[PDB]
């Protein structure tokens, strides 16, 4: 058991609004999500999208060259 | 005082105790004290 010194104040769940906080400070929420995760999103989408479009391009060149 | 019979106690208790909000003030080694939701739930019995 860890020895902990702290003071905690809590409010009853029936004395606060439960759902309005979902849409509070939304521009901050969208800004934080993008600004911290854009590199992560790029590292995940770019190789799957780059490989896919290359394969489509290759199949188009391979099909056309086999024609007459 | 004599007017407070068993039916009176149950009526008053249902007005002030049953499924009511509570206030808690604790100090010391109180990590094992149940949280607010546990005390809140123990204000009613679901078997009745």
């Amino acid at each position: 058991p860890v020895k902990l010194k702290a003071v905690v104040y809590a409010l009853s769940p029936f004395q606060q609004k439960i759902m309005t906080g979902l849409w509070k400070d939304l521009p901050e929420k969208i800004h934080h999500k993008v600004s911290e995760n854009w590199i992560s999103a790029t590292l995940l989408v770019t190789p799957v999208v780059g490989t896919y479009w290359y394969a489509q391009y290759f199949k188009e060149q391979e099909k056309l060259e086999h024609r007459f | 005082i004599d007017a407070v019979d068993a039916s009176t106690v149950k009526r008053v208790a249902n007005k002030y105790i049953y499924d009511k909000d509570i206030a808690i003030s604790a100090i010391g080694p109180i990590q094992d004290l149940p949280d607010y939701n546990k005390f809140r739930r123990r204000t009613y019995w679901n078997r009745y």
